């Protein structure tokens, strides 16, 4: 698991704490990378940290606007298991934008449900 | 007789759609044609058609199946696909007349906006009953 086959919820670092042991999807600004290359800090579009975790280090420098697939841990920090770094080559990600989308994702389930219902 | 909208929807919301008078309809919002915004994470190449499983975080991956005769579009990229939906054998799948790889992100956020806009107003002119 391969959460691949699951729901995950988008959020933002301010959801960590209500979406424990739930599978995620977090986008961020990519801040730093641990030096052991198993961690890293994105920040969300309200300016705010989620830290993500690696079984495995990281195969390649990560940079900009990173999308990551994984599960809260009990710390709040989140495991991830997929990323995706999203293209900004000819047009800048407005990660304010992703955020406020985040925010009416979550006023509005009814018109954007979470896995089959 | 009869306005037929592309409806934005998510995989969730396509996965949860139900025959109704013969017709796809979630919630009290009828759909046919339909658009989904998700990441490639699987390509089946045949002569005839690809078939990609599509990952939009809402459930999981859907099918989606594009007719050949421009190349299989790499895994993880973000594409927009406009398709007809299917369920065939209960198995529910998107026969895609487009799929549009994504050069600019912002129209992955701005997706998630128009699904949520589009099924807030659609279902209130349809309701009513």
């Amino acid at each position: 698991v391969d959460m691949m086959d699951l729901p995950r919820s988008r959020i933002n670092a301010g959801m960590l704490a209500q979406f424990i042991d739930k599978p995620v999807c977090f986008v961020g600004r990519l801040e730093k990378i641990h030096p052991t290359g198993k961690m890293f800090i994105l920040s969300d579009g309200e300016g705010k940290n989620g830290t993500i975790e690696l079984m495995e280090p990281l195969d390649e420098e990560i940079s900009g606007i990173v999308e990551v697939v994984g599960r809260v841990t009990a710390k709040a920090t989140i495991l991830c298991t997929s990323y995706v770094q999203f293209k900004e080559d000819s047009h800048p990600f407005d990660l304010g934008l992703y955020n406020e989308a985040v925010k009416i994702i979550h006023d509005f389930p009814q018109f954007y449900p979470l896995g089959i219902v | 007789a009869r306005a037929q909208h592309i409806v934005p929807c998510t995989i969730s919301q396509l996965l949860s759609a139900t025959l109704v008078d013969e017709v796809f309809r979630i919630g009290n919002v009828e759909i046919s044609q339909v658009t989904i915004v998700g990441i490639i994470r699987h390509a089946e190449k045949a002569p005839t058609n690809i078939v990609y499983k599509i990952d939009d975080m809402t459930a999981a991956p859907m099918d989606v199946r594009q007719w050949v005769d421009n190349t299989v579009v790499p895994p993880e990229t973000y594409v927009k696909v406009a398709g007809h939906l299917r369920s065939f054998q209960n198995k529910k799948s998107l026969v895609a007349f487009k799929i549009m790889p994504l050069e600019d992100m912002n129209e992955f956020t701005t997706h998630i906006l128009e699904v949520i806009n589009a099924h807030m107003v659609l279902s209130k002119a349809n309701s009513q009953p």
